[PDB]
């Protein structure tokens, strides 16, 4: 269903919280799909739920205007993943640091790039930044790693002793 | 287009809603309602309503006018009304005093039936005795100054500034929305209507196929109209209490 | 007049219009629906109203 | 037979308050 | 880190202690009843961070000072019902929300001494009422201020009586959901 509108969230139990404490409004949800190929990859959601927002209901307009937005996003989600994809003893790791600096911009826009997870790439980007020391928990899921990608990780990798 | 509401259409087309008169009184009313409009020199005469008693003596309600003029932006009709218990003798509701009218307006409860009563009120312990006539035609105004509907543009202004049936009235375009519909007391081309009112006092259902629209007001419950629009009239009728509801905002 | 709006958030009223529906009936019909007097009679082992085949009206 | 709105007459309603908050369990 | 219990079913406390006197987390477990607690001490009273578990299971999660309820705190009752706001000796103070459980409504606001004094109370559909309520000597029922209505979408403002009569001050008109 590309898109859910519960118009009073007491109504429905399946609904949940994130702060886990029961709230008033309405939810809507629009999965997010892409043309070509008709899979859902993300969602759009909007609520107003009672404290931050009035917990009235959703008018028509704000509806449509979050199905076109979503419709929209489609798109440009579409566009981009086709240029995406169309983009497709000391001496030792003195070497290999180089070369990685050769391809730096290349596999940061790469991963910056891929909104899925590469199972394969993703348990060696973990090993680096364990070996590289970072706190083991703000990349242990594929969304906290994006915060890593940055020029800074091939100059630390470089900037390494032993 | 009609000249003036027929009572045998108006109690046809509202009898589902469950305002209706008793059989007797309506052959007394279809011989009274003539006699009293010939000896009083009115042009129109009209049963306004019925409100119920403790006694079982409900009090019809007759109103009548000569003519309606365009008076500081309101079309005022010189309205005289009557009052009956069985539909064949009709007696005068004379008006009420400004000061009286509140204290009236401060008596609730349903009306006794007997027009001799008169009931107390206390203030500073200075007691008032208002008769029960007097209760009966403040909340007959009250109303009356409320409800009054008739179909938007039916009516026109004349050379002499008088307000007069418009007889090239074509019908309500939308006959289910409120916009078709306008109190009386409004000037034609003044573009005030029903949708001017507080919003959710007013309940329209339209039959589209029947062509027969009923407007209930729920400020007043017990207000019906009706406007059939394949043969163009129209009219109205009230039957109950006649208290208001204050309630309204806590039952819609 | 629809058999599934909404009666009330609060006081919490356990269902749609129809519940509503069924509860002013309940109320109504034990409140106002009566019968002339002597008409029945009334049994002490039951509640079950046979009629008393002598009354006059 | 009824025919009516369902709105019992009497004056005798009036808006309902807020359930009471639960007090402590040390009272 | 001496468990010192208490034989009479019996207390077990299971912690730190600086040479008898406690001081950091601890698990101590009154047998009387089984209401349990588990977070900071101070001196032996329980003190910071600590969640407790009532006899009549009534949860409790947030800050003590002094072995009382104190600072910002989340309740649920036995029933069902949240509180999460401020505490202050023990009871509701200060600014909270409370939510019921049976009708899913709301109350948000300013709080005095475990009653409701001042905000909003928000219905499970929209509607709600804003002003000032009772209190504590009265049991949070509203006393002065508007009610908006979201079916009709009607906004009147007005008071109680004494027998709980609303009186309003004017006729009610269209307006919005007192988002102030």
């Amino acid at each position: 269903l590309p898109m859910l509108y519960v118009p009073n969230v007491a109504a429905e139990e399946r609904v949940k919280f994130f702060r886990k404490f029961p709230k008033i409004g309405s939810y809507q949800a629009c999965g997010v799909a892409l043309p070509a190929s008709g899979e859902f990859k993300a969602l759009l959601a909007a609520d107003t739920l009672f404290p931050e927002g009035s917990g009235q209901p959703l008018s028509a307009d704000d509806r449509d205007f979050v199905w076109e937005v979503s419709q929209s996003l489609s798109r440009a989600l579409e566009a981009v993943q086709a240029r995406a994809a169309e983009a497709l003893e000391k001496q030792a790791l003195d070497e290999v640091v180089a070369l990685a600096s050769s391809h730096s911009d290349a596999t940061l826009s790469s991963l910056r790039n891929m909104l899925s997870v590469p199972q394969g790439t993703y348990h060696v980007v973990k090993a680096l930044l364990h070996l590289l020391g970072r706190p083991a928990a703000s990349f242990s899921t594929w969304k906290r790693a994006h915060s890593h990608f940055s020029p800074r990780l091939f100059e630390d990798m470089a900037a390494y002793d032993a | 287009v009609q000249l003036e509401p027929n009572i045998t259409l108006v109690l046809k087309h509202l009898a589902s809603c469950g305002a209706v008169v008793s059989a007797e009184q309506q052959a007394a009313l279809d011989h009274s309602i003539p006699i009293k409009r010939i000896e009083a020199g009115l042009r129109s005469l009209t049963l306004w309503g019925r409100l119920t008693t403790l006694n079982g003596k409900d009090y019809l309600v007759a109103e009548g006018y000569n003519v309606a003029s365009s008076k500081e932006g309101a079309a005022v009709y010189e309205t005289k009304y009557f009052y009956s218990q069985d539909g064949a003798r009709w007696s005068d509701l004379q008006p009420v005093d400004s000061e009286t009218a509140t204290r009236c307006a401060r008596i609730k409860g349903m009306l006794s039936g007997d027009p001799a009563k008169n009931y107390e009120l206390e203030e500073k312990p200075l007691v008032f005795q208002i008769p029960e006539l007097a209760v009966l035609r403040c909340r007959v105004d009250a109303i009356a100054t409320a409800t009054s509907v008739i179909p938007t543009d039916s009516t026109i202004l004349n050379a002499a500034s008088q307000v007069v049936p418009n007889r090239l009235f074509a019908g309500a375009a939308y006959p289910e929305k409120l916009e078709s519909y306008q109190h009386r007391f409004s000037l034609p081309g003044s573009g005030v209507t029903l949708s001017q009112d507080l919003r959710g006092t007013w309940a329209v259902q339209y039959d589209a196929f029947k062509g027969v629209a009923q407007v209930r007001s729920l400020l007043f419950p017990g207000y019906f109209f009706y406007y059939a629009a394949n043969e163009l009239t129209w009219g109205s009728l009230y039957v109950g209490d006649g208290l208001r509801n204050n309630d309204l905002i806590f039952m819609l | 007049g629809r058999l599934d709006a909404p009666v009330s958030a609060f006081p919490a009223f356990p269902g749609n219009e129809a519940n509503y529906l069924r509860a002013l009936i309940a109320r109504i019909s034990a409140a106002t629906v009566c019968c002339p007097r002597g008409f029945f009679t009334a049994d002490d082992d039951s509640a079950e109203l046979s009629a008393n085949d002598e009354w006059v009206p | 037979m009824y025919v009516g709105w369902g709105i019992k007459a009497g004056g005798e309603w009036s808006p309902c308050p807020p359930p009471p908050p639960v007090p402590q369990w040390g009272a | 880190l001496g468990k010192m219990e208490y034989p009479p079913p019996g207390d077990k406390f299971e912690g730190t202690m600086e040479h008898g006197v406690r001081t950091g987390k601890g698990t101590y477990t009154w047998g009387v009843s089984g209401a349990v607690y588990t977070g900071d001490y101070v001196n032996g009273k329980k003190h910071g961070k600590g969640k407790m578990v009532y006899p009549d299971k009534g949860v409790y999660e947030g800050d003590w000072v002094e072995d009382v309820m104190q600072g910002q705190g989340t309740y649920t009752y036995p029933n069902g019902d949240i509180y999460q706001g401020a505490f202050w000796a023990g009871k509701r103070h200060g600014k909270g929300m409370y939510h019921y459980k049976g009708p899913c409504c709301q109350l948000v606001g300013d709080w005095a001494d475990g009653g409701f004094t001042y905000g909003r109370w928000v219905y499970a559909d929209g509607s709600m009422f804003m002003g000032k309520f009772g209190g504590a000597a009265a049991d949070s029922k509203p006393t002065a201020g508007s009610y908006f209505y979201s079916s009709s979408s009607l906004v009147q403002e007005g008071h109680f009586a004494k027998d709980g009569s609303w009186v309003g001050h004017r006729d009610p008109a269209v307006g919005k959901e007192f988002s102030v």
